[PDB]
């Protein structure tokens, strides 16, 4: 059989916006973590001291995949050829 | 007995609930502890309960 | 093997929308947070001054995705050849 | 390697599709956000003229996502060639 | 390197099913409006004249969204070639 | 540079599945308005008749979007060559 | 310019795998509607009777978007070539 | 202009799995049907018997689509060549 | 007019994939059914008996198609070509 | 009518994406589960111990999904030419 | 017939998108785990020790699927060539 190599220099970007559609997916789980904060804080707001620490953390880590996707969007493109 | 009153706090076993006028008619379980009252003018009074049933009425 | 190197430059372009759809992903967890802060204050009026701090943070952040997601498809056009 | 340059005009219109999908989905936020005020004035009638602020804030920026998609879609024909 | 102008006429009519795809997508926040009207309506009759507005209004905002993408989908044919 | 025109035919088909995918997408949209009538009618009984009009409503512009997203599919193939 | 018209027969069947993939969230829709009529039965046991009627209409008309999303795809393969 | 008639027989599987990703779309459906069977159970024990037959309806015609999606994947292949 | 057959054989992994994002789509579902028994025994421990069948039930449906929707890329490489 | 197959390495991968993009699908319904179990446990204390079989058997039938869809991409490679 | 193997070595980048975007999917189900336990700590402070050990568990176990949902496309290119 014939063997034909082939680089294809658009397909450095094509898989930039795939990722940069999963970037907004996590910013849903941001609000659900504040959201529940809130409520919680409504229902009872002399614990709403202590939930504060798992607020911040479940927002921290919902937001690191939302810029893990979007480190692989930048990444993409200004080192790949 | 049917004193005017701006708003009222309760607790319950679901959590604690605000109430103010034209509030929707809900009716739920008191859980024992405390009650805040807050008048016209801008005082509060608190009182100790044990337990209940409120009822707000939509007029 | 044969090597053809190929530069597609209708990929500058489609990529866009792709994260163009993500920028929309977003806003559900808009009111996500708007609707956690109206429902806490008819929850308890007294406290509404205490949990708009994470309202206006709650949404921004969501809204900070929205703009890097919204960033890349307009900063892939209007530079890249 | 030899070297082949392709400008794919109907790229041109592919992508105003594809931010086109993300346009609908703020519409669940902008209703998302008019649900809550609704139960919460409903709940407490008195606190709806607070709210309502709050409600066109969140409504707005979720429109506002889906403008800009909606941008994308409309600054990718008539300017491009 | 060489340069070849492709013009994919085929292009004309693929774009518009996925703005097609996103004009459905806002009903789920349409009935959502209603859906909390209704509630609303229920768990207070009298305020149920004084919520009407808002639940047209979110209704229309959200309906103008999804025409604004079946709008592209009209616009993608009778005028391009 | 050289111009090649194409005629894609086969495309002509492959649209009508794109917006097809979008008919089913409203119809989680057209139960949850009948799903509220059931609660809220359970809430309030007396209140059924005034809400059915806020149902019909939102029940055949909920079903429109689909028309408008089915539409297209079948006036996709059966005039375009 | 130089006109090539292509006539792709395998385009007449991986769109019938899209409109499939439509065929099944109306199905969503369709458990949300005997869902609702459930706890509305569990609210209000007499009123069972009186809310059935509204549990076909969307049952049927949620189901027939999945019949038109279901037809297009076998419409799509038996009498196109 | 001429005519390149091309038979794609790679186009004879992608379609399989795109129909296939709409099979497991019923299946959120399935558990909505039997978690409202649960809730509405423990609401009301007497009611357990009454609503079985919605709780087998709503899956039957649910799972019905994942059937019709299914058939449409593997009647894509063992037929077609 | 002309005719080319062409056999992709990289369609063969493609779809494999495409089955692939549809088998986590029940998972979701999966685990609606538990999350119900487990709110359901909660409101009424007594009942936690009649409602597992319809509980251990739901598993094996929802499971199945899954099983089903992971059939197709599993049939999909192991005897075609 | 002549006959050309081809043979596209780049095949071996595109697929293994897809196949990635499911694996965070089942994630909802893995913590779909423990979601339960806590609001559970908060509702009746005394049945944690009760309700902890029904827990980890839905977060390990969620997972085996999940992790189905993560074998498909991992064995998409590593064997595959 | 003929053969012609083809190495496409834009598909290397392609997919690092295409598993990027199942990346931030999980963060819906990892807030989420969050999400119930702040409600069952407003339901019952005194149990929001016992409650913690499954409140970190689905968290750091649904960021392991998204831990590999990302690893493919940071495993898809800096040894693929």
């Amino acid at each position: 059989a014939i063997a034909y190599e082939v680089t294809v220099n658009g397909a450095n970007l094509i898989g930039a916006g795939m990722a940069a559609s999963g970037v907004g997916v996590p910013a849903i789980g941001v609000a659900m973590c504040f959201s529940s904060y809130m409520l919680a804080a409504a229902r009872q707001p002399n614990m709403s001291a202590k939930l504060l620490p798992y607020c911040i953390l479940g927002f921290a880590l919902s937001e690191a995949l939302a810029l893990f996707t979007l480190l692989i969007a930048l990444l993409e493109l200004f080192v790949f050829s | 007995k049917q004193e005017p009153v701006a708003a009222i706090t309760i607790r319950t076993n679901e959590g604690e609930m605000g109430v103010l006028a034209g509030h929707e008619y809900t009716v739920q379980q008191l859980a024992p502890g405390i009650l805040e009252v807050e008048y016209e003018g801008g005082k509060k009074d608190q009182y100790v309960i044990s337990g209940g049933f409120a009822h707000v009425n939509d007029t």
